[PDB]
């Protein structure tokens, strides 16, 4: 009550569930990213030069 | 002696150490921003050398075939001992209910973060392909590849990241009262709210203090062996080798030993000018100095107990192997390092017997500088020389150090001594609830006289 | 005092049965005699050795603890001399006096003149390259050197505590203990791990290992220190503790020897990981033999039953601030420190668990029963806790 | 309060399930 | 309408304003200090702080999941011979590190969590910072409060009962 | 996944043609049989290292 | 108070499930 | 195996799997016998290289062989600071050529090229052994013995 308002009670601890959630999401990004199907090139149409149909 | 001279008050203790911080940027004393300067200097050294190790790779180094490690290790070995001393003063000695602690605690334990900090390095730069250093470290990969946890570097890298950790939040929760005394002088409205969420709105009242000592009990007798274990764990990644220097049985407690004993000499080293600058002459005082010398002189000497457990094991084995290592230490072309071990680690602690030596300023400070050269040495004999000349001697060699293994060194120097100046700047060097405690201690003591 | 009396006699009976047995051992084996009371003199050393040290110890660091079991550490420290007279059988063992006292071949090897002497029938380089050092004139010298030093240490410590009682407490008396102890700690450091060299890693001339002796160092200091709980028990109603001990000395004491027991694993394993990870031949025998023929078993109850089991029980706050559970802990503790010492020194010998005989379990207890009645005797001597001491305000 | 903490946990719940589903997209 | 307060000037003081309320019946009332006073806390506060037990659960937790990751990842699903190092439980050597280190990382991090958790300590805002000289709480200036939860929920005898004990200043803290 | 555990994949030596061709409801017991009578070598060796990196 | 212990605990879960699923059957 | 120039020699880098050492021994030492001994990867047993890589960078084979693998190597060292043998080589720097067009063409296409960063040594020449196995496996089962 000095140099707060009242609601930052509530603020700082959301603050940190709040962090965590986005710690969290940081590592679920990079393994998304690390396991896709662009960054594997994995069910992409290369197109070749020549248009060859298997 | 006493470890608290003069009559103090509990308001003089919080203003004494809470007007070190708190100060207008345009009032910071002249001889802070030379150290600083100085620091940033050496920064921009560390920088340039780092830059240049990623861009061309180890090979600008010294390291061959035989002396596959060199100052890379030297130097983290000493800065992960350098923290050993700081880690005792402000866990062991909590347990030891001794009351020199409480005002050098602070000093000693941000020495430990950026000490660590500044060795958590070596592990990366010295691996050649430093990118991958978390492929040490059990992450979900695409491959199914585990770390070995066999090797000691496994168990290195699981000690340092817990040192590091534990160390960090023991300091944050020491800090936490600190930030509070801090909040409520802060004055300006912006300087107040930043230490306010650090001290998380302590109010320091009871049914917290009580949980408050209980955690930090708990932590202390958890860190003690977590200190202990760490730097045995640094004597074991020699020590499981097959080296004849190596392969050594008692290295575990002499690693420990030796850890505390450059501590302590570094730490009497930057404590002596705090404590003559500011006015903390009655807060450090010369039983402080006495003590913490007797500490250090008892750690020399079982270093020395160490050396002559290895002058007796190489004596004692009737191995070609161990014989010629203690000649390649005496005789060998590498003996400048063994002799200048012997001279420093084991004559120049001498004077610390006596009571007159121990109680003066310059001999602590000529005595710290000489330990320390001496504990670089005792690494050096440690893994250079043992590595030299191995089992076949056609696998022989010289290790000569370049330039930029020791550009980084005085860039480590500075990354340390930044870290340090910004830290005396910051916040409060000294711990002001546990010295106005001290001081209610020592007032309910003369009560009982 | 009658409860220290009691201890006394209980002592002699142990000590009086213990050699009645070791001396029907002898006379159906004269060596199976000696080779029992080598490892009973080197499990009953552990006792005045460590009491000496922590004495030394508890000066340079002044505490509660230290001022509540001083002068039970002087009394223990005390039978030093009488210790080093024992030593006289040992020392016949590895002189010419073999050929008698039924001893077909020397009680060392190193002592053997078959092995030490090139050209001999039994000539072994690694053993016999150790020939001037490890030899019986020097090993008795190393000795007696050991034991004056650790005699005049003790009795001087505790001449000088007597003499606390008289007069000038506080200028002297307390700060020449002090330096006496400083240099003490150094000189009894260096005197036991060469005697821990010399006694009991000798016996295997093929093996060193030198984090060895410091082991001991840890080991004899957690047998002293549940020794000094169990006698604290014991004495708990002397008149002097109930006016000037309270629980604070009892839990930093319980506190010691959880540390201890930390200590001592700590220091084991160390010196097993670092011979196991390198497999270097010359380091491997050792621990060869103890883990064949059933000596793995005994390993593995150390493993359990004196780290575990005490590191949990010890955890807690309650089982170190209440005595009764303490020495309750204590006794289990020295229980097992026997069998540690037993499966450092009785492979040596026996080889085979079951060719473990009765003169193994019979010299420890008839020795230590002679450590007891000493220190019963010496502590019953003078009055406990120097009251003229400066840090007897420690205990308010 | 957990009417927040859940509205913050369904938020990081539909967020991840677009991040997977962006993966294997 | 929180509580009142007693702004005691020196530490003793506190100690023996304590001990004359909870004789008078008062209670859910805390004491505030700059240091931990020791006897003010053995008064109002006496019993388990509940981080032992926190402390115990995550070591063991912590202890037991590194012997598994290594036993699982070395041992089991990739059983890579290193050495002729064994595969079995008989690798028990160069197992004890990591678990170790483990353990104490769980059990530390659970102390500090716990005391910041179990205390409700990240509370920025407290009604008892609004009586003015609580900024000085931290420099001297020890005080003591009774709140409005007190069964007795007296208000201005409360204030009489403080009055009653020497106060340098009697607030009534408000939210 | 298939070094380790090949009873699921293997096939009758069809492959070079038989596009259409599917793994049979009873895939263990024919798979067990093939990888005995084609001698395919146990997991011990297929996960070492030098089979696949040089 | 105990609303929250339970909102602290279904995020945790959450999670596990959503960590879970990248690391194992997802490919 | 790369070609380091002769400074890189003189610092003691050179990278070659297989050396021979002469040992100049007898009396006289003016007049000595000359003794020539060929040295590359033991491959023993129990390694003691393989005990000291975090990585796992360096394991045992089925068959017995030391598999060391570059793509996993960080580059501690330790590795070869526990080799009793010293016959592991270190790449310090980048040593193999890769703007030069005929040595790129010179390149044995069974080995790979090591990059800077990681260690080599004797590997038996796994590329005949794993082509050796390869056929053989093939010719046991195209007639149809699983031998
Ligand atoms: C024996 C224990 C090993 C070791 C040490 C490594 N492998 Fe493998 N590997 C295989 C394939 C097809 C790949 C490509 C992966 C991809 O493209 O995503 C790999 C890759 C690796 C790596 C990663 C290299 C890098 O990221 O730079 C590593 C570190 C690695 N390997 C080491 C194939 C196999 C295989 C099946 C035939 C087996 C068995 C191994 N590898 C074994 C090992
Ligand atoms: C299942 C469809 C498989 C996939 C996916 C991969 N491989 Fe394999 N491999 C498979 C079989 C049935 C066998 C025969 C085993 C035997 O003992 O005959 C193999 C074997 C190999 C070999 C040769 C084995 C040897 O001892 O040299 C190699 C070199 C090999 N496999 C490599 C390999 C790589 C690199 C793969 C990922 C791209 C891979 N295989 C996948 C079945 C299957
Ligand atoms: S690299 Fe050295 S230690 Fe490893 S297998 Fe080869 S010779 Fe043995
Ligand atoms: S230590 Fe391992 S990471 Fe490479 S350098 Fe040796 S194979």
């Amino acid at each position: 009550a000095q140099i707060f308002p009242r609601n930052a009670n509530l603020l700082s601890r959301l603050s940190i569930f709040a962090l965590v959630l986005l710690v969290v999401e940081g590592i679920l990004i990079l393994g998304v990213y690390f396991r896709s199907n662009y960054f594997r090139q994995v069910n992409v149409a290369i197109e070749q030069p020549v248009a060859f149909s298997h | 002696e006493a470890y608290l001279l003069p009559g103090e008050t509990y308001t003089s203790i919080s203003a004494k150490i809470g007007d070190v911080p708190l100060t207008p940027p345009l009032k910071t004393p002249k001889g802070w921003l030379a150290g600083f300067s100085v620091a940033f200097f050496m920064l921009m050294i560390f920088f340039v050398s780092v830059t240049w190790l990623f861009i061309r790779g180890v090979g600008i180094w010294g390291i061959n075939i035989p002396v596959g490690w060199g100052m890379d290790i030297i130097n983290f070995v000493w800065w992960i001992g350098i923290g050993h001393a700081g880690t005792l003063i402000s866990a062991i000695l909590l347990l030891l209910n001794q009351g020199w602690r409480n005002s050098i605690n602070r000093f000693a334990e941000a020495m430990t973060l950026f000490a660590v900090a500044c060795a958590g390095l070596y592990p990366i730069l010295h691996l050649g392909r430093p990118w991958l250093f978390y492929w040490l470290i059990p992450y979900p990969n695409t491959h199914g590849m585990w770390p070995q946890f066999r090797s000691a570097l496994a168990w290195d890298v699981f000690a340092i990241s817990t040192y590091a950790t534990v160390s960090l939040v023991f300091w944050l929760v020491g800090l936490i009262p600190d930030f509070a005394t801090l909040r409520d002088r802060a004055k300006n409205i912006w300087v107040k709210r930043l230490y306010g969420i650090a001290a998380l709105g302590w109010r320091g009242s009871a049914r917290h203090w009580h949980r408050y000592e209980m955690a930090s009990i708990l932590l202390a007798g958890l860190s003690t062996p977590l200190v202990v274990s760490v730097h045995s764990i640094i004597s074991l990644d020699f020590a499981i080798s097959q080296v004849p220097g190596w392969q050594v049985t008692v290295f575990p407690p002499y690693f420990v030993a030796g850890a505390v004993f450059a501590g302590f000499a570094m730490v009497l080293l930057l404590m002596i000018p705090v404590r003559t600058f500011y006015g903390f002459e009655n807060y450090i005082t010369l039983h402080h100095l006495d003590v913490m010398a007797k500490v250090m002189l008892t750690t020399g000497m079982i270093v020395v107990y160490g050396y002559f457990m290895e002058v007796f094991a190489s004596l004692y084995s009737g191995n070609e192997f161990e014989e010629y290592l203690l000649y390649n230490r005496l005789f060998g072309p590498s003996s400048w390092a063994y002799w200048g071990l012997l001279f420093c680690n084991a004559v120049a602690i001498q004077p610390l017997w006596f009571k007159k030596v121990r109680q003066n300023i310059p001999a602590l400070l000529i005595i710290s500088l000489i330990v320390s050269v001496g504990m670089w040495l005792e690494r050096y004999v440690i893994i250079v020389i043992s590595l030299e000349r191995d089992f076949l001697p056609s696998s022989w060699d010289i290790y000569i150090p370049t330039i930029w293994d020791w550009s980084l060194y005085i860039g480590t120097f500075g990354l340390f001594f930044t870290l340090l100046f910004l830290f005396i700047r910051v916040l409060p060097m000294i711990n002001i609830f546990e010295m106005r405690l001290f001081l209610y201690q020592e007032t309910e003591k003369a009560k009982q006289r | 005092i009658p409860q220290l009396g009691q201890v006394q006699m209980l002592g002699l009976a142990a000590a009086v049965i213990g050699i009645g047995v070791l001396a029907a051992g002898y006379f159906l084996s004269p060596t199976s005699f000696f080779e029992s009371y080598i490892y009973g003199y080197y499990v009953a050393m552990t006792i005045p050795l460590g009491c000496l040290g922590f004495l030394m110890v508890q000066h340079l660091t002044g505490g509660a603890w230290g001022v509540t079991v001083r002068r039970m550490l002087e009394a223990g420290a005390a039978t030093l001399p009488i210790m080093g007279l024992l030593f006289i059988p040992i020392a016949l063992g590895y002189f010419d006096t073999y050929k008698a006292l039924g001893l077909e071949h020397p009680l060392y090897e190193w002592a053997n003149p078959e092995v030490v002497t090139p050209g001999g029938a039994e000539f072994d380089p690694i053993i016999a390259h150790k020939v001037p050092w490890l030899s019986p004139l020097w090993v008795t010298a190393r000795i007696a050197i050991f034991f004056i030093i650790w005699s005049a240490l003790a009795l001087t410590l505790r001449a000088w505590s007597r003499q606390q009682d008289a007069g000038g407490d506080a200028k002297k008396l307390a700060t020449r203990m002090r330096r006496l102890s400083g240099i003490g700690v150094a000189l009894f450091v260096i005197t036991v791990t060469f005697f821990s060299f010399d006694v009991a890693m000798s016996l295997d001339p093929h093996w060193f290992s030198t984090i060895y002796g410091a082991h001991y160092m840890a080991n004899a200091g957690l047998m002293t220190l549940a020794f000094l709980a169990l006698m604290m028990s014991r004495v708990r109603d002397a008149a002097l503790f109930r006016e000037y001990v309270s629980v604070k000395p009892i839990h930093d004491i319980g506190k010691l020897i959880f540390a201890f027991t930390v200590l001592w694993t700590y220091m084991s394993y160390g010196q097993l990981v670092i011979i196991w990870s390198g497999d270097v031949a010359e380091f491997t025998p050792w621990y060869v033999h103890r883990t064949q023929h059933g000596w793995v078993f005994v390993a593995l109850a150390l493993m359990l039953f004196a780290f575990a089991l005490p590191f949990f029980v010890l955890l807690f706050r309650g089982t170190k601030r209440n005595l009764n559970t303490l020495a309750t802990i204590a006794g289990w503790i020295v229980v097992m420190r026997f069998v540690d010492m037993a499966w450092i020194i009785l492979p040596e010998f026996r080889e085979h668990l079951w060719d473990i005989a009765i003169t193994d379990v019979a010299a420890p207890i008839g020795l230590i029963g002679l450590v007891i009645a000493l220190f019963a005797a010496n502590v019953q001597q003078a009055p406990l806790l120097p009251l003229r001491d400066p840090n007897m305000e420690q205990l308010q | 309060l957990s009417r927040l903490m859940i509205a913050g946990l369904m938020v990081f719940l539909v967020l991840s399930l677009v991040v997977l589903l962006a993966g294997r997209l | 309408v929180y509580g009142v307060m007693a702004e005691f000037p020196t530490p003793e003081a506190l100690i023996e304003a304590t001990r004359k309320a909870k004789a008078a019946g008062y209670t859910k009332m805390d004491a505030f200090s700059p240091f931990p006073i020791e006897e003010v806390i053995e008064e109002i506060a006496h019993g388990d702080t509940g981080v032992p037990r926190l402390v115990l659960l995550f070591g063991l937790i912590g202890a037991a999941s590194g012997f598994i990751l290594q036993y699982i990842g070395n041992l089991v699903d990739y059983p890579l011979n290193v050495g002729g190092r064994p595969l079995d439980i008989t690798n028990w050597p160069a197992m004890i590190p990591i678990t170790f280190e483990s353990g104490i990382l769980l059990a530390s991090f659970a102390a500090a969590i716990g005391m910041i958790v179990l205390n409700g300590l990240p509370s920025p805002y407290h009604p008892v910072f609004n009586v003015p000289r609580f900024q000085y709480a931290s420099q001297d200036a020890f005080f003591l409060c009774i709140e409005a939860t007190d069964p007795l929920f007296d208000r201005s005898r409360t204030s009489q009962f403080l009055r009653s004990l020497n106060p340098m200043q009697v607030s009534e803290v408000a939210y | 996944n298939c070094h380790r555990n090949p009873e699921l994949y293997v096939r009758p030596r069809e492959e070079v043609y038989n596009m259409d061709y599917v793994p049979p409801s009873n895939q263990l017991e024919i798979g067990r049989q093939l990888v005995a009578e084609y001698g395919i070598m146990p997991p011990d060796q297929l996960t070492n290292c030098y089979v696949c990196h040089r | 108070v105990k609303p929250v212990f339970l909102a602290v605990t279904l995020t945790g879960m959450v999670a596990f499930l959503l960590m879970v699923w990248l690391f194992a059957f997802y490919w | 195996i790369a070609v380091v120039g002769k400074d890189q020699v003189s610092r003691g880098r050179e990278m070659h799997w297989i050396r021979i050492d002469r040992y100049f021994a007898g009396e006289d030492l003016d007049n000595p016998s000359i003794y020539m001994m060929p040295v590359n990867c033991m491959q023993c047993e129990k390694a003691p290289c393989e005990v000291v890589c975090p990585v796992a960078a360096t394991v045992h084979d089925y068959e017995g062989l030391n598999n060391m693998v570059y793509n996993r190597c960080v580059g501690t060292k330790y590795c070869s600071n526990n080799c009793p043998y010293k016959v592991r080589r270190f790449n310090f720097l980048q040593y193999s050529d890769t703007t030069t067009e005929t040595f790129k063409l010179a390149f044995n296409p069974d080995v790979t090229v090591r990059i800077r960063g990681v260690m080599e040594k004797c590997t038996y020449c796994v590329q005949r052994i794993s082509g050796a196995r390869i056929a053989a496996k093939r010719a046991a089962v195209q007639a149809g013995q699983s031998s």
